[PDB]
Order: structure tokens, then C-alpha cells, then sequence
């Protein structure tokens, strides 16, 4: 109940998923750890700049212009990708943690693997008066394809967001006697670069689900006799594997 | 193994009892080794060996080094604190792993 | 355990002062599981 | 015995508390690592404010206004959450746990202990929600103290801020969100004890 | 007192007298346990 059960883009997806969440584990490790940002104020053989500030009065105007001046984004884009990959695998790993489809898929392989040794009748009443569970897979499938969409179009404006260099003007005159500060996020621009792998790796699942939709909307695969849900999974293993259609369509013939 | 049979309920209580005082006693390990510091300011005003604590306010000025900051937090630590305040987490780790020893000699 | 101390550990010939107060920034949260853990003490020797 | 006699919603709910143990895990190693308050004086082309305060000072300063002004909600969050979220796993597994029902399910009284946890369960979540959502607003990303540490520092009027509030900010309302999910699949049980 | 040092100065002193005026039982015992222990292991395990 685990291997003919996944098709190659099913596969994929899993990859694809399993590198995102590594992805988003490295950011959150990195935001953790060497998230930081430096800042100076702005406007006072060459000489110093001596601005008379304390080590203090600097680790102040850093987090002051950090929690204010740095976007969101920048700020939570590791747990925004942890959350989004968390999803997309609970979505997908749902429909065999559901208990029904687990009475389901557990008769359905222990046919199967009968039906390769060498129930039917009961299992074409019990099984066939389904047809939820192709609906449940094009939904899912559909919910994967609304994710991508909305997670490329608003990632695509908000990645240029991050920057190297940034401004902040808080009011952190009268404790430091400046006003305007100029900060840079350390890793901003190895977080562009992490993100524009993320989207590129976003896009992929999206064109696979993309891939999935002519699949799942071409032919009609409500019937082919038997009813819906037992076509849907005759050809989810004929997708698995071509041979396992015709050793088990020998026990429907009478 | 089957010895599951052979523990009553008092018996796994203590059991997670124990896990439970094992993993405060090493948090407040792993806190004491990478933490445990003290803070020290001198005092200026001293009456009978004790702080007396008595146009905008300016900062005073010990004229201490960070170096000599370093080393009166570390001789502060070592001789006027409490063994008791340090060796908590030691303590507490100790008589978790003896209570273990004592929960399992006769298996 | 107590969050502040005074030490007159008496170097004046390496500092150049008397007595100080030092801050044990720990302290609080040792006493919180000092507590924690003398309950879960107290509820295995009741078992016992 | 560990697999087939679980239902859907205490899945659900084992799923979730997981969740909830993570997050806890998580901010505890913030609070353990990345948390601390940093402080200022209040009340001293532009130059610096030099107040003349060595290091120490500072250090000393951040201490006695971290310990004597921060709210104790924002300083011990991370620790109540994950001692909550260890109740919630150790009374959900008792079912199993205890050997007198470990012996039946491997008289009565197997239901009433199950009555008994979806109840101790309930009065879980109201009391959590009764402080949390009251303290949630408490942290502040920014505090003002006035602690008595004049003739050590020279001052008595101190702004600090406390870098993680923010994250903490982000951080435990999105673990309140995960309480009412929670709390939903808890009184979903309650209710199939009752209706 | 003064003692018109910088800061590298005394990380070059401490590293001197740590390197050469410490006693190497205290440098060097837990790698002598661990060196005792592995021998002690070899020695009740050498035979299976």
C-alpha cells in the first residue's frame, strides 16, 4: 500500500516537497543563528568618522531599525516557506492518514496482491458505490494547483523586496542623537538567491501539477465495466505499473 | 523484552518520574555550562564591608578594564556564591542516575 | 540562590576595591526548577 | 494495540500536539540562545550621546531591568508551553499508559478514565486560554524601567527592548491559534461521551 | 587601577600562562580518563 500507490508525478512531488522542507529548515536555522543587521547613522589621506557612539547605544539602533525598517518578508520567509511545505505534504500524506481511506486502500491492495497470486464480487458492491475518492483526489490536486499559483504570483513582486543595503528613520534621537540610519541585512543576499531556488523548485511542483490536471482531465476516467472509483484506481496502478490491469481483470471476467 | 509484566503501576510512574527530573537536571546543565556568569560592579561608597548606596545625571567611572571585569566576575563566582546556586543541575543529575540505578539492580 | 550577591573577596592590589555586588542572572530560573524538581521529589518519595 | 485504536480525532489531536511540542521546543531555544534586553539611559550635522558607561555597566543594567521589569509572561512562556504541551501528550497516551488499562485493552472503570482525561483535557483548554489570550497583549517590543540601581549606574530611568517580544509576538499567537484547533478536536470527544 | 593594556594583550598573556604555568593534570585529565576508560573497555572486551 505504499509503492504502487504513487505515480512518477506523485514521486516528484514528494521529492520536490522533501527539498523545500530542507530548504526551509536551513533558512530557519540560518534566521536563528546569523540573522542580524549592522547599522550607522547616517550623516555626521583621510581620517575617521568618529560618530562617539557605545557599543550599547549600536546594538540598540540595531534592533530598533531590525524590527521596524526590515520587511516582513525578509524577516519571515523561512517559516512563510516551512508553513507552505508543511501544507503541501500534510495535504498530500492526508489522504492515506484518513481512516476511511485507510479501510479503503488496505482491502484494495490485499486484492490486488490476491488477484496477482493467482472477494471481486463483494468488492465491486462495496467499492464501486464510491466515486468520493476521485473527487477527493481532484480536489486535492486542484488545491495543490491554487498553492502554486498564489504562492508564485505574490512570491514573484515580494523577492525583489529583500535588499543588501536598507534605510531607517526611527526615533532614536534624544537616546543616540541621530535620527537617520544606514543598515544592511548580512544575508539578504544569499536569501535572494534561496528564495529564487525556492521558486524555481515552487514552479516545477506547479508544472507537475500542471502534468496532473491533463491526467486527471482528458479521458473521462470516470468509467471504464466498473464505476468511478474503481476506475480511478484501476488506473492508478496502471500508471504504477502497465501489467497489474490485465492480472487483475481476470477475476471480474466470470 | 517482556518484563513489562513485572513492573507495577508505581513502578512506571517513577519511571517517568525520573526521565522527567533527568531532562530538567540536563537543560539546567546545558544552561550552567554555557551561561552561568556573574555580573559585578564594584561599589565606591563602602560602609562596614557593604554597599551604602548614598543638570542631567552622568555615568560613573569605575576605570575597570574589561579584563578586570572578567576576573572579579570569576573570582566572585568561585568563592562568594553559593555551591548550592552552581551544582544544582549536578546535584539533581547525580540522584536521577543513582534513583535509576536503584529502579533497575534487580533487573 | 539568590539573583544578587555581595563579595568581598578582597583583591584591592589587582582592582583596586573593596566589596562588590554582582548580578546572577540565572538565578531566578535555577530557583523555578529548584521548586520544580523538589516537587517532583517530594511525589516520588511518596510513591516510595 | 498502538495503531488500529485510534481514531481520527485523537490522530488528530497527537498530530497537533506535536505541532505544539515543536513550537515549544523552538522557543525554548531561542529563550535559552537568542534572548536578551537591551537598555539605554532614558534622560542624559549631530553628534553621539556619550553617557560614559563601560560595558559592564550596561551588562549589569540589562540584567536588573530584564529581572525586575519584564512582565514574567514574556520571560517564561516558552517553558509554561512546553510543560502544557507535555500534559496534553502524557494525559492523551494514559489511556494507554496505565497498566490496569494496559492490561484490559492489550468492571467500568476503563471509561471513566477515559471520561476523566477528556474532562481533565477541557479544563485544560479553558485554563490556558484564560491567561494567554489575557497576556498575550502584555509583551511589548519596547519597556521602560526605573530600577534602583543609582550609585551603580548613575542613572534611574532606563528604555530597553526585548528583542525576541516580536517573534514571541508572532510566536504564541499563532500557538493560540493551534490551542482552539486543538480545543475543537478536544470537545468533538467530549461531545461523543455525551450526545 | 590601570594597567594600560588592550584587550589582545591579555588574550597573549593568558594564552602564555595558560600554555606554559598550568599544571597539565588540569589541561589534560579528562583526555586521561577517556584514554583510561577506552583501555579499560578493550581489556573487558578483548576476548569475544
Amino acid at each position: 500500500a505504499f509503492r504502487v500507490l504513487k505515480p512518477w508525478w506523485d514521486v516528484f512531488t514528494d521529492y520536490l516537497s522533501v527539498a523545500m522542507l530542507m530548504i526551509g529548515v536551513f533558512g530557519c536555522t540560518l534566521q536563528v543563528m546569523q540573522d542580524k543587521i549592522i547599522c550607522l547613522p547616517k550623516r555626521v589621506e583621510m581620517k575617521g568618522l568618529k560618530t562617539d557612539l557605545d557599543l550599547q547605544q549600536y546594538s540598540f539602533i540595531n534592533q530598533m531599525c531590525y524590527e521596524r525598517a526590515l520587511h516582513w518578508y525578509a524577516k519571515y520567509f523561512p517559516y512563510l516557506v516551512l508553513i507552505h511545505t508543511l501544507v503541501f505534504m500534510l495535504c498530500s500524506n492526508f489522504w492515506f492518514k484518513f481512516p476511511g481511506s485507510s479501510s479503503k486502500i488496505e482491502h484494495f491492495i490485499s486484492i490486488l496482491g490476491k488477484c496477482f497470486d493467482s472477494k471481486v464480487k463483494k468488492f465491486r458492491l462495496h467499492v464501486e458505490e464510491g466515486d468520493i475518492l476521485y473527487a477527493m483526489y481532484v480536489r486535492q490536486t486542484v488545491l495543490k494547483v491554487i498553492k502554486f499559483l498564489i504562492i508564485i504570483a505574490y512570491n514573484s513582486a515580494l523577492v525583489s523586496k529583500v535588499q543588501f543595503t536598507v534605510d531607517c528613520n526611527v526615533d532614536i534621537q534624544d537616546m543616540t542623537g541621530y535620527k537617520n540610519f544606514s543598515c544592511n541585512h548580512t544575508m539578504a543576499h544569499l536569501f535572494s538567491k534561496l528564495s529564487f531556488c525556492y521558486l524555481c523548485f515552487v514552479s516545477i511542483y506547479g508544472l507537475t501539477c500542471l502534468y496532473t490536471l491533463y491526467w486527471l482531465f482528458y479521458r473521462s476516467l470516470r468509467e471504464y465495466d466498473v464505476k468511478n472509483d474503481f476506475a480511478f484506481m484501476l488506473h492508478m496502478i496502471d500508471q504504477y505499473d502497465p501489467l497489474y490491469s490485465k492480472r487483475f481483470a481476470v477475476f471480474l471476467s466470470e | 523484552p517482556a518484563y513489562r509484566i513485572l513492573k507495577p503501576w508505581w513502578d512506571v510512574f517513577t519511571d517517568y518520574i525520573s526521565i522527567v527530573m533527568l531532562m530538567i537536571a540536563v537543560f539546567g546543565g546545558t544552561l550552567q555550562v554555557t551561561q552561568d556568569k556573574m555580573i559585578c560592579l564594584p561599589c565606591k561608597w563602602v560602609t562596614k564591608d557593604s554597599c551604602n548606596d548614598s543638570t542631567g545625571p552622568t555615568g560613573i567611572k569605575y576605570d575597570l578594564d574589561r579584563h578586570q571585569y572578567n576576573y572579579v566576575d570569576a573570582v566572585c563566582y568561585e568563592n562568594r556564591l553559593h555551591w548550592f546556586a552552581k551544582y544544582f543541575p549536578y546535584l539533581v543529575l547525580l540522584h536521577t542516575l543513582i534513583f535509576l540505578a536503584c529502579s533497575n539492580f534487580w533487573f | 540562590i539568590k539573583f544578587d550577591v555581595d563579595c568581598t573577596v578582597d583583591i584591592e592590589s589587582l582592582t583596586g576595591y573593596r566589596t562588590y555586588r554582582c548580578a546572577h542572572p540565572l538565578a531566578t530560573l535555577f530557583k523555578i526548577l529548584a521548586s520544580f524538581y523538589i516537587s517532583l521529589v517530594i511525589f516520588y518519595g511518596l510513591i516510595c
